[PDB]
């Protein structure tokens, strides 16, 4: 089997949360290849398929479970877990729908649905922008009811791919940027839920490019620039990592 | 949302020729097309992607494969929702696509990284 992470809704604290995050993140990346002070995500290349995933169960008040699974090597969900069943995003190619046939082997039922993970599927499916989805622990409590009780009909696919995008953020995107677990972190601290704003969007957009531009960057200097935007939406440039360092946590493996 | 990529044709060798892609959509509409990155390629070959800026020093940044650096340019106009490959010493016969989304643009160079596809130009030196 591959390693579990737990975490709960249930009179979660701004400290569970966060131990949450840092057992996910250990759990990622070996620690080492560490590149300009941020750790590197192993490369999928060779990677022996015991190594290839983690699992983080998740429940909630309502006493139900669910598990994630995530791909080690860019920390983003590929499917889950509920009771039963298991369901799995269509792979962008014929290796990692290889790869997820080691997922979840403990069923019966597996599914692979039609539609990928890309957050413009999901939100075309959900009917609503990541800009205009709550997020929080009430939106994670409510999201880990739906993705349960999927199997019976009773939660729409639009509630399922709002559920998506509330899980991948809260989960995948956290572990990616201290910055987005400090932003679930003063929404739970405050007990408040709320959309994102544009600079965690922005920022979920450019994590490809922006791990790209550190690893392939002269000694920190970026060839050319990456835009991101502030929390009011203006626009704005980073020019190197050094600005980068207390924002983002993990990187996808690149050359060289 | 909708990429449509023209200039394709039949050129002689060590000659130049210039694609064009325009794209129109929904969404464009936070996700306007200058909140897109756009990528060219030709298996499937990276050749060159770009991002808009509004920064000080220049409206646009550019990304070419070593094996083109030389040789290709990309430029665009914003405000008409149009990118340029400039090709210039053809050789490099193949069709050539040009792909957009919110996760592409400069060191986006990967076909996976990028949401939306054109139907592609024929290329023949
Ligand atoms: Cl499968
Ligand atoms: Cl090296």
């Amino acid at each position: 089997q591959y390693p579990i992470i737990n975490f709960t809704t249930a009179g979660a604290t701004v400290q569970s949360y966060t131990n949450f995050i840092r057992a996910v993140r250990g759990r990622l990346t070996t620690g080492a290849d560490v590149r300009h002070e941020i750790p590197v995500l192993p490369n999928r290349v060779g990677l022996p398929i015991n190594q290839r995933f983690i699992l983080v169960e998740l429940s909630n008040h309502a006493e139900l479970s669910v598990t994630l699974a995530l791909d080690v090597t860019n920390a983003y969900v590929v499917g889950y877990r509920a009771g039963n069943s298991a369901y799995f995003f269509h792979p962008d190619n014929q290796e990692d729908a290889e790869a997820i046939t080691h997922l979840f082997t403990d069923v019966q039922n597996r599914y692979t649905f039609a539609f990928g993970g890309n957050y413009d599927r999901l939100e075309q499916l959900a009917g609503n922008l990541r800009e205009n989805i709550e997020l929080g622990n009430g939106p994670l409590e409510e999201a880990i009811s739906a993705l349960y009780y999927y199997s019976t009909g009773g939660t729409q696919l639009p509630t399922l791919a709002r559920s998506f995008i509330i899980c991948i953020q809260m989960i995948s995107e956290a572990a990616r940027f201290q910055y987005i677990e400090g932003e679930m972190r003063t929404r739970i601290r405050y007990n408040r839920r709320s959309a994102p704003d544009p600079s965690v969007i922005t920022l979920e957009n450019s994590w490809g490019r922006l791990s790209t531009a550190i690893q392939e960057s002269n000694q920190g200097a970026f060839a050319s620039p990456i835009q991101l935007q502030r929390r009011n939406g203006s626009k704005f440039s980073v020019y190197d990592v050094s600005i980068l360092i207390p924002i983002i946590a993990l990187m996808v493996y690149r050359c060289a | 949302v909708q990429l449509v990529e023209t200039g394709g044709g039949v050129v002689q060798a060590g000659g130049s020729l210039r694609l064009s892609c325009v794209a129109s959509g929904r969404t464009f509409s936070g996700r306007t097309f200058s909140d897109h990155g756009l990528g060219w390629f030709r298996e499937r070959e990276f050749v060159g992607s770009i991002s808009w800026s509004v920064d000080g020093d220049a409206t646009y940044y550019t990304d070419l494969a070593n094996s083109v650096k030389g040789r290709f340019t990309i430029s665009g106009v914003n405000a008409k929702n149009t990118v340029y490959l400039q090709m210039n010493s053809l050789k490099d016969t193949a069709v050539y696509y040009c792909a957009a989304g919110l996760r592409g643009g400069t060191y986006a160079r990967t076909i996976y990284e990028y949401d939306y596809w054109g139907q592609g130009t024929q290329v023949t030196v």
